[PDB]
């Protein structure tokens, strides 16, 4: 990459971290979505 | 149709379909049908009662001398009364041709096993059994040989699931490898793929 | 040189069209030439008429057309933008 | 004789080693699947399909996909009458309802119907 | 209706080799739970032999009751020759699972199953 | 016969004369390829696709156009057949867009299909291709006009069926353009199903668009509950989540169409939903609870009523299954009183002969019809495709349409005979003419719609509908096997409940009001808590909280119409099962499963625990509603119009009027329709 | 304690429904003047036996098969279920 | 642009955020959730829209046969720009 460098991007990490498996900066996997159901709110006045 | 089409074999078309006039007539007793594959495969269908007559002739006539029991496979195909389809794969070293007998039965009714004539078949059928449910009559050693041994079912049936009914896990508490109704943490997601415009005119089959 | 519409100020369903009574006339004249049941075929004459009283069609003429011819303005429509005759814009 | 008579209803759900939940439970639906109104092609009525009821899909805790607990959820057969289908189902005690092969009925097709003179069925334009 | 038989030409044949599998698991049942070293008793694996047999007892198809005589003596192969494991005896005893729910009442609470 | 024979590739077929050679080689079982052919629409003849060879001919014939003349073998495989295939569908990917990735129909498109099938494998365009500017017609259909192959679907169906006559194609040659040349919003009530027959991703599913794909979802036949007509539709779903409903081919209810009610409104399906038990605590709020508190708290006081101290309203979107459940649990109670929501008189034969209740010609007799006389309702809205039909038999039979009611819209022409109910005196009379219409009608029909019957009056419009009908049947032209009076219904849950036995209307609990008051769905709010006495024990089954879930004391999350395998039946008589696409979320369960559960708790323990049973008891109560897709016919039309003479009652001077005159009433109803965001777009499009 | 339904099913075009058909051309109405609080639900199907369902009070359902009776047959176990009530 | 729940909990470009009575944060107890902070919907707005002189534009989102499928893009709308479909770059007739 001294010779030949490789084209730069505004989104390419400039700071390469190495393998954060076993540390509290590990992966932790979950669902990217939102919820499918929503529920009914019960109204928070009597109903008298 | 030269370069990307595959090129047909007329010579061992006609040679292949004259020798199963010739099967067809030497055995009328159990010959049920006899086919030949635009790719040049010659398929002898017969009865299952004659699986040990057709097959020592083809093991030993001299004009045929199918030496070699290359592959013994079953079918399931439901839809049918006789829903297994037993099919050996027979090579002649003599003669450089390999044939293909086919048969049925369906659940209960036993096929005759083929050691008699290709000890290799020993494995095989006993493979038909473990994994397709169909019994083999005189057979040596018959039982399982790929399941689990306290297997229930016959996995290739295509009743039979993907994933099992059950799954194994070590359990701590009786210390020991158990099984448990099987729950998938992502289930097998089915492909509808199937195009509903006719791929192949040829095949086409007459409607009701 | 399109064929869709947007409404200008000077090109809209506001914008005010109507015939003078001798085109109505010659309306009627052009109607009374078709069979009972077909008056829909005096689209391309009445439109080429509301073309020469006007010099050209803003969409006023058309909706015109459909209103005394009694037929769908996208018929009318259709019309208008298929031949090269009619002056979609001014 | 070498041959014997049995005069029984053929019963295989001891031989199958499914479980008794997953026989004397579920109802296999025997039908000819819809045409796609997606698409005009055909090739997909052609065949009887036999499916299940469908169970529970729940959602994994930790990446939210569809576990399931039916293994019978994804297992759909092939027959190519009804009959076969019928006699499959009786067969390993699948207890099934059965709809009907719903074809279409024949059209009557006029291009000139288009152009009438009289009839309500002329096309407004083309 | 004129089916080609396993072994039995009718009832009464299957039932014998029915019962004559009946008396090798029986036989069986203490040398099993001697050398896999099973936690159960003897009266417990004999109870399940008898689960195991009284479970197939509906059966009036004598090609049937043939199937499941020789799908019994593969069983018994595998448990005298030791084929099988501990494990694999105790998958008989579903210990690991939980207790289905049985009436009406709680399988309406649990869930959606029938 | 006067069939006569023709050939395609060598095999013999006898056809009817007027058969095209499309259908002549699809009754061989070959389908050829087509574009713009559609068999419920008009044959157009123009995109080519169909260009078939003709042995002895040397000329391609449009075979959806062409008729097939006697001794014709049609070579549907041969060179020049191909050949013409590949050249059309050249033509037509010469200047389609490659969106296929970012495009709904991938997969599921006609165009690849029959490209991979009928087509080459690769392009000699070397152009430029062009690219046509997207038009606004709506928040339904989302509009990519580029992909747009210009099969003139979308104008054939929007003039024929739809009857809107507002798509068309402006421009010339290559620049012609399918749109409305306007800025205007196709919103009929059919207007989704060009998204289904645009073979193309040019018309999609702005709803649907870009959630699922065609090969990933799993296919669930059901039945729509969005009104009385009981359309065929497929839940498509994917992975446990309900992605679209599309129609099913049925030839007598909707030969393959849907609503718009139908095609979208199964978002309201995920919001606002009951998902747990909810019990008023002690600041009387409704708050989340196990089953076993819920169905105790319920049961406690089920085992003090007696009598008329307890009573039913059943709503809009309840199955006979649960319908009878109710049923068999207050009838342990020694309780008649079981309503539903829409009302029905039971003055005179009521609801005891099945006649005076249902569509009793059928949606298919519609095409057997000769004149249709349309009374006190808009069916545009009320059943769509009960509309559809009557447009159907309108342009390709001659039917002559009147309508007593107010002059709305119904996409056709009819006679307007004007609303008021005296009319009905008219022409029960012969003073009016067209009195002597019916009776010069060979197969006439007379539908009262059921929502002219919520009026107070309703039993003598009822008897002056049926006095109409009696005085043509039982004189005119009519042989005995067509049926003439009909009752067009709204309402999924009515027929069954009428079936089952229930009082319909709620005028039972307005006699003698309960103190407590089960409500299957029943959100029409006809009953509010000033009706009933000072604590009236509410409790609500259902499946959203809309109207009757806040004034419930206790609420019992219920199972939808994808979530349960159920008996629905429509407006013939028709008894249709659905079947489970999901499951119900959270705590919410089948809905006889809460009533036999509540049952059990109570201690009056029903003869049931599986479906079968339920529809075993569903047999016993009446044997028409397990014999699914089929109309049994109902007789004895003399006998209830000898007992609807019993009660002089007077026809109000009040005209006719249907609470859903235009499209703005049409998109919200029911309380799964009100919680969609989808019909409030649609709503929110067609106020403006 | 009392009576509260009657359901009568039957057949359009079975001959064993024939009688109980007779029973509804001719007399039913007279019956329904005679009963017009009490629902008494006449459920025509394809090919079903004839059968009379009466609820009693509290749920209890009795059950009299009318299967091949004349209308006079169909009248007299109709009025043994009227004058029952139990 | 990630921004913040009251739980302190990052929201990521779909709008993901566990709820604060949810009980599968967790699994965030002691490690990290990760998320990127380059959102695709704020990084496609920085661009310019392309003022061309053509009618009909192509897009194949730069690199030829890196970039995406070429798609033609139809510029006769003057309120709205013309949005490629795959890498969401935008366009504008000039005139
Ligand atoms: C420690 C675990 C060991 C597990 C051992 C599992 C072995 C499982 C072997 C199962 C083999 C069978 O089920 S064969 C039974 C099928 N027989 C029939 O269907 C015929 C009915 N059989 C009977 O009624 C039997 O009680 C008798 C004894 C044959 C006759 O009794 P009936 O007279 O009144
Ligand atoms: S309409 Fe069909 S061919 Fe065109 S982009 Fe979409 S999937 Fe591809
Ligand atoms: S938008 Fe679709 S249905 Fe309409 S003309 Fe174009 S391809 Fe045909
Ligand atoms: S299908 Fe005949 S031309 Fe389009
Ligand atoms: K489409
Ligand atoms: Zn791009």
């Amino acid at each position: 990459p001294t010779v030949k460098p490789p084209t730069a991007r505004k989104f390419i990490w400039t700071n390469h971290k190495f393998n954060l498996s076993g540390t509290p900066q590990q992966y932790v996997p979950y669902s990217t979505t939102r919820k499918k159901i929503q529920e009914w709110v019960p109204p928070s006045t009597p109903y008298k | 149709t030269r370069p990307t089409v595959r090129p047909r074999n007329d010579v061992a078309h006609k040679q292949l379909s004259a020798f199963g006039e010739y099967v067809a007539e030497i055995l009328p007793k159990y010959v049920q049908q006899v086919q030949v594959s635009c790719f040049s495969e010659l398929e002898i269908c017969i009865h299952p009662d004659g699986v040990i007559p057709v097959l020592t002739f083809l093991r030993d006539h001299s004009n045929a001398q199918f030496k070699s029991l290359a592959d013994l496979t079953a079918v399931d195909i439901p839809t049918r009364q006789n829903r297994f389809e037993i099919v050996y794969n027979l090579l002649s070293l003599r003669f450089n041709s390999r044939i293909r007998v086919k048969t049925y039965t369906d659940e209960l009714t036993p096929v005759e096993s083929s050691v008699s004539v290709y000890k290799a078949a020993n494995w095989y059928e006993r493979e038909i059994w473990d994994m397709f449910g169909v019994f083999f009559a005189n057979h040596p050693d018959l039982r399982r040989i790929l399941t689990d041994y306290g297997f229930e079912g016959h996995p290739f049936r295509k009743d039979f699931p993907l994933s099992g009914y059950v799954e194994l896990r070590y359990d701590d508490e009786v210390k020991r490898v158990v099984a448990e109704p099987v729950e998938l943490a992502q289930e097998f997601r089915k492909f509808d793929l199937n195009s509903p415009w006719e791929a192949f005119p040829a095949y086409r089959q007459p409607p009701e | 040189a399109l064929f869709v519409h947007r409404d200008t100020p000077k090109n809209n369903p506001e914008t005010p069209f109507d015939f003078t009574p001798e085109n109505y006339k010659r309306i009627e004249a052009i109607v009374k030439n078709y069979p009972e049941g077909h008056k829909a075929a005096a689209v391309l004459p009445v439109l080429d008429l509301a073309q020469r009283q006007n010099g050209w069609l803003p969409i006023s003429a058309m909706n015109k057309v459909a209103e005394i011819l009694q037929v769908p303005p996208m018929r009318v429509y259709e019309v208008a933008t298929f031949y090269t005759m009619y002056n979609r814009k001014p | 004789t070498q041959l014997i008579t049995v005069d029984e209803k053929l019963d295989i759900t001891t031989l199958t080693g499914v479980p008794e939940e997953h026989i004397k439970t579920r109802k296999a639906r025997i039908f000819v699947p819809a045409r796609n109104n997606m698409q005009s092609g055909v090739n997909n009525t052609k065949k009887w399909k036999m499916e299940f009821d469908t169970r529970e899909r729940w959602e994994n805790p930790l990446m939210g996909w569809a576990s399931t607990a039916d293994p019978l959820s994804n297992l759909v057969l092939t027959f190519s009458t009804k009959e076969d289908a019928i006699a499959f189902a009786e067969k390993n005690g699948w207890s099934y309802d059965v709809e009907e092969r719903k074809v279409p009925k024949p059209k009557s097709k006029s291009y000139g119907a288009n152009f009438s003179w009289n009839k309500r069925t002329r096309v407004s334009t083309k | 209706t004129s089916v080609k038989p396993i072994f039995s030409r009718d009832m009464n044949e299957a039932k014998r080799r029915v019962r004559e599998l009946y008396r090798a698991w029986y036989r069986e049942v203490p040398n099993t739970v001697h050398l896999f070293q099973l936690d159960i008793s003897v009266k417990q694996g004999r109870d399940k032999v008898r689960e195991m047999f009284k479970k197939n007892a509906h059966v009036t198809d004598p090609r049937v009751v043939d199937l499941l005589v020789i799908k019994g003596k593969m069983e018994l192969e595998e448990t005298i020759n030791v084929w099988k494991q501990r494990t694999h005896v105790m998958r008989f005893f579903h210990e690991t699972e939980a207790p289905r729910p049985k009436d009406f009442l709680s399988k309406f609470y649990v869930g959606h199953d029938p | 016969s006067n069939l006569i024979e023709v050939f395609v590739d060598g095999q013999s077929v006898m056809v009817e004369p007027g058969t095209t050679v499309l259908q002549a080689c699809e009754k061989v079982g070959m389908q050829i390829p087509r574009f713009c052919y559609h068999e419920r629409l008009s044959v157009a003849g123009n995109c080519r696709m169909c260009l078939v060879e003709i042995e002895k001919a040397p000329k391609v014939v449009a075979a959806c156009a062409m008729p097939v003349m006697k001794g014709w073998n049609i070579l549907t495989n041969s060179e020049k057949t191909k050949k013409a295939r590949e050249g059309v569908m050249e033509f037509l990917l010469a200047n389609h867009p490659l969106d296929c990735p970012i495009c709904d129909q991938g997969g599921e498109c006609d165009l690849q299909d029959q490209s991979m099938m009928f087509g080459s494998d690769r392009s000699r365009f070397l152009e430029g291709k062009r690219a046509v500017e997207d038009k606004n017609i709506g928040p339904l259909v989302k509009t990519i006009m580029t992909r747009c192959i210009q099969c003139t679907r979308c104008i054939r169906f929007a003039s024929e069926i739809a009857g809107v006559d507002d798509l068309g194609t402006t421009g010339r040659g290559n620049d012609m353009q399918v749109g409305t040349y306007i800025e205007k919003m196709f919103m009929s009530e059919l207007s989704g199903n060009i998204i289904d027959i645009c073979p193309v991703g040019a018309l999609t599913s702005k709803p649907y668009a870009f959630t699922a794909r065609p090969w990933e979802t799993r296919k669930t036949e059901s039945i729509d509950v969005m009104d009385a007509v009981g359309s065929n539709i497929v839940v498509s779903t994917r992975t446990g989540e309900v992605m679209r409903i599309l129609p099913r081919m049925h030839e007598d209810i909707n030969e393959e169409w849907i609503s718009d009610k139908t095609r979208f409104a199964y978002d309201g399906l995920k919001r606002q939903r009951l998902t747990e038990p909810m019990v008023r605590n002690e600041k009387g709020l409704l708050t989340h609870t196990t089953w076993e508190d819920a169905l105790s708290r319920v049961a406690g006081m089920l085992q003090s009523c007696q009598g008329n101290d307890v009573a039913a309203i059943a709503g809009g979107l309840v199955d006979a299954e649960a319908l009878i459940a109710l049923k068999d649990l207050l009838n342990r109670v020694d309780s008649d009183t079981l309503c539903t929501e829409e009302v029905f008189p039971t003055a005179g034969a009521g609801t005891d002969l099945r006649s005076n209740y249902l569509l009793n010609t059928t949606i298919a007799g519609v095409e057997e019809a000769d004149v249709v006389l349309l009374v006190g309702t808009n069916p545009r809205f009320e059943a769509p495709l009960f509309n559809a039909r009557i447009r159907k038999s309108w342009l390709h039979n001659d039917l002559k349409v009147a309508l007593i009611g107010s002059p709305v819209d119904l996409t056709y022409r009819y006679d307007h005979l004007g609303d008021s109910p005296k009319i009905l005196q008219d022409i029960a009379s012969g003073s009016h003419p067209f009195s002597q219409v019916l009776q010069e009608a060979k197969k006439p029909m007379v539908v009262l719609g059921s929502s002219a019957l919520q009026r107070n009056d309703g039993a003598a419009i009822l008897a002056a509908v049926s006095n109409i009908a009696q005085k043509i049947r039982t004189s005119s032209g009519v042989t005995g096997d067509w049926k003439v009076m009909n009752i067009l219904h709204r309402i999924a849950s009515q027929v069954a409940a009428l079936d089952l036995g229930y009082k319909p209307g709620v005028e039972a609990i307005r006699k003698n009001p309960p103190k407590m008051l089960f409500l299957l769905g029943a959100d029409g709010g006809c009953v509010t808590r000033q009706d009933l006495p000072k604590d009236c024990f509410i409790v609500y089954q259902g499946h959203h909280g809309d109207v009757g879930a806040p004034i419930a004391d206790v609420i019992l999350p219920g199972a939808a119409y994808t979530e349960k395998s159920a008996t629905y039946v429509n407006t013939e008589g028709r008894a249709q099962q659905t079947k489970v696409a999901v499951m119900p979320p959270g705590l919410a369960r089948e809905d006889w499963k809460i009533i036999r559960a509540l049952s059990e708790i109570a201690g009056m323990t029903l003869p049931y625990d599986t479906l079968d049973q339920v529809r075993n008891r569903l047999e016993e109560v009446s044997p028409n509603l397990v014999r699914y897709d089929d109309v049994e016919g109902a007789n004895y039309f003399q006998q209830a119009s000898e007992l609807s003479k019993l009660v002089n009652q007077q026809l109000l001077a009040d005209p006719l009027v249907p609470p859903q005159l235009t499209i703005k009433d049409f998109y919200m109803t029911d309380s799964i329709s009100r919680a969609s965001q989808t019909m409030a777009k649609c709503v929110k499009a067609v106020t403006e | 304690l009392g009576l509260r339904e009657i359901r009568i099913h039957l057949c359009q075009r079975s001959p064993g429904s024939q009688g109980v058909r007779d029973f509804i051309e001719k007399r039913y109405v007279e019956l329904k003047k005679a009963n017009p609080d009490l629902p008494i639900l006449i459920r025509e199907c394809s090919d079903v036996q004839p059968k009379l369902w009466a609820r009693y009070a509290f749920g209890q359902e009795k059950n009299v098969s009318l299967n091949n009776f004349s209308a006079d047959q169909v009248t007299r176990a109709l009025e043994n279920v009227l004058s029952s009530k139990a | 642009g990630v921004r913040t729940s009251p739980t302190g909990e990052k929201v990521t470009h779909t709008g993901q955020v566990y709820d604060d009575e949810d009980y599968r944060r967790v699994r965030f107890v002691g490690r990290q959730k990760e998320v990127n902070e380059n959102f695709a919907i704020d990084l496609i707005a920085e661009q310019p829209v392309s003022q061309v002189g053509s009618r009909v534009i192509s897009c194949d989102g730069g690199g030829g046969a890196l970039g995406h499928p070429r798609v033609y893009i139809n510029l006769d709308k003057e309120t709205k720009t013309g949005t490629c479909g795959y890498c969401g770059l935008q366009f504008r007739q000039q005139h």
